[PDB]
């Protein structure tokens, strides 16, 4: 029943009806549904897709339900607490304050590379005047999931 | 060629105590635990023996 | 010299002398220049990047953005080096980075 | 009932009861007569009068009224969430988005219409001088 | 110039001495001012006429 669930949130989930599913969108629907894998494990039972392979080439949802629901029984999900500890790094001074380009930079840069554009639109509307962001109001942010 | 003789022989990079221990603390959060107090002076050399 | 003399005869025309760079000049337009290679300095840390001049414009807002210090790209040479050009290549950089 | 918002239905009231020029409880001919001059111009000397009657011949309640518009509102909604809807709809909020954007968007995304009553209303302007959806235009031309 | 969020900002452009009398003088095999060569080349006559 929460695969059928689940099913039909992707239905409604997908940009158009022309969109069988792209591993692209496959990778969107992980992120969107309330899951958020690491890519390296998900490809992996996929079967290593090529760059070039997982953008030219279709896969079909059907079999990416199951892995879906496996992965979720995984749990590689993080925790507050474990999400304080690896923010609290950047907060150099100790007053609660990072700053949002060192954020950008690490966050597009050193992990699952995003373009500057969705990392700006990841902070765009909450990002602070001065430009310090207060940690425990961006874990809370991330927590809204 | 005397950039390079300095660049080899010298020390190209140093960072403040306080910035780098609160920034690559996360290298062994056990030498510099949270909550408790820690000497950043102190802290680097354990750290950096560990 | 021949690390230069190999890299130019390939038409590598940048170097590292550890911190900085080393530019011998080819008359020809080579393809270091294109817009995209200055996107794949974004990020690439001097010890990972091949050496050009994007390099050094990328550690020059790294420095900045962790040091909270003011920074500056100096280049030098004799006339006829690329001066102008490398400087309109370093705007470049910062033009293109706020680009995207 | 649950459909409409309370707002509606004492408007709806309001316009039945002030539409009853004779006190008559019921729509008449005569009644239209006087309403379309009143309201309107002497323009509407046209026998089509005549065929206002024919949608809907005798005497109807507020009950059946309001059954009919029901009806009639099948894909109506209050027009404050539709402004609503309208500024978060567009990306500056502000109704500056050029209408092949948004014709191209709506066509592809869901519900594939006809073309041609949305091209007709975003190209009754020119999108490249004047493209800017301001949508409070485009919901009052719709309404107020 | 850049701001805290690390984009572009300002620029600002200071000038130390134009080579001033070239403008009137050149030796063999140089030339003047390139403006002063490419407004007589010219593929606009208005610019040659005004
Ligand atoms: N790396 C390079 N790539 C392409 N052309 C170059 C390069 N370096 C120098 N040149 C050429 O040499 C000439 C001088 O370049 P410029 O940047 O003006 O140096 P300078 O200001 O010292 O004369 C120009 O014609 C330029 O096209
Ligand atoms: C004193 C000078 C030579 N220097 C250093 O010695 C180290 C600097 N920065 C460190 C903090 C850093 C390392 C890696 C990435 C960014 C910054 N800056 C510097 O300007
Ligand atoms: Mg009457």
């Amino acid at each position: 029943e929460q695969q059928e669930d689940f099913k039909e949130a992707f239905l409604l989930f997908d940009r158009t009806g022309e969109c069988k599913i792209t591993l692209s969108q496959v990778g969107d629907v992980l992120r969107a549904l309330g899951t958020n894998p690491t890519n390296a494990e998900v490809k992996k039972v996929l079967g290593n897709p090529s760059n070039e392979e997982m953008n030219a080439k279709k896969i079909e949802f059907e079999q990416f339900l199951p892995m879906m629901q496996a992965i979720s029984n995984n749990k590689d999900q993080g925790g507050y607490e474990d999400f304080v500890e690896g923010l609290r790094v950047f907060d150099k001074e100790g007053n609660g304050t990072v700053m949002g380009a060192e954020l950008r930079h690490v966050l597009a840069t050193l992990g699952e590379k995003m373009k500057e554009e969705e990392v700006e639109a990841l902070l765009a509307g909450q990002e602070d005047s001065n430009g310090c962001i207060n940690y425990e109001a961006f874990v809370k942010h991330i927590m809204s999931v | 060629l005397e950039g390079i003789r300095i660049c080899r022989k010298g020390f190209p990079n140093r960072i403040l105590y306080g910035d780098f221990r609160q920034r690559y603390r996360i290298l062994n959060p056990a030498a510099i635990p949270e909550g408790q107090f820690i000497d950043s002076r102190k802290g680097a050399e354990k750290l950096l023996s560990s | 010299l021949y690390n230069l003399k190999d890299r130019y005869g390939s038409w590598m025309i940048y170097t590292y002398s550890g911190l900085f760079c080393v530019t011998v000049n080819p008359y020809k337009w080579l393809p270091v220049y294109t817009p995209e290679v200055v996107a794949a300095y974004r990020g690439k840390k001097r010890s990972e990047a091949p050496p050009h001049i994007f390099s050094i414009s990328d550690n020059a807002y790294q420095y900045m953005l962790t040091d909270r210090e003011n920074q500056s790209i100096l280049i030098t040479g004799e006339s006829g080096a690329g001066k102008t050009v490398n400087t309109k290549r370093v705007i470049q950089y910062f033009a293109v980075i706020a680009a995207i | 009932f649950s459909m409409f918002d309370q707002t509606q239905i004492q408007e709806f009231k309001e316009a039945f009861t002030v539409i009853d020029q004779n006190r008559d409880g019921i729509i008449d001919k005569e009644d239209l007569r006087d309403t379309f001059a009143a309201m309107g111009r002497l323009n509407v000397k046209n026998e089509e009068l005549d065929a206002m009657m024919k949608e809907a011949s005798g005497p109807i309640n507020f009950t059946v009224f309001l059954t009919m518009f029901g009806e009639k509102l099948k894909g109506a909604d209050p027009e404050d969430v539709i402004t609503g809807a309208f500024k978060v709809l567009d990306p500056e909020g502000k109704g500056t988005i050029k209408k092949q954007f948004l014709e191209e968007l709506l066509t592809t995304q869901c519900d594939r219409f006809s073309q041609e009553e949305i091209k007709n209303m975003w190209a009754a302007f020119p999108p490249d001088v004047g493209g800017n959806v301001d949508y409070k235009n485009i919901c009052y031309v719709i309404t107020h | 110039h850049f701001g805290a969020t690390g984009k572009l900002a300002s620029a600002d452009i200071e000038t130390y001495l134009l080579e001033k009398s070239r403008v009137i003088f050149q030796l063999k095999a140089e030339r003047d001012y390139h403006i002063f060569y490419q407004i007589l080349s010219n593929k606009k006559p208005e610019l040659l006429d005004m």
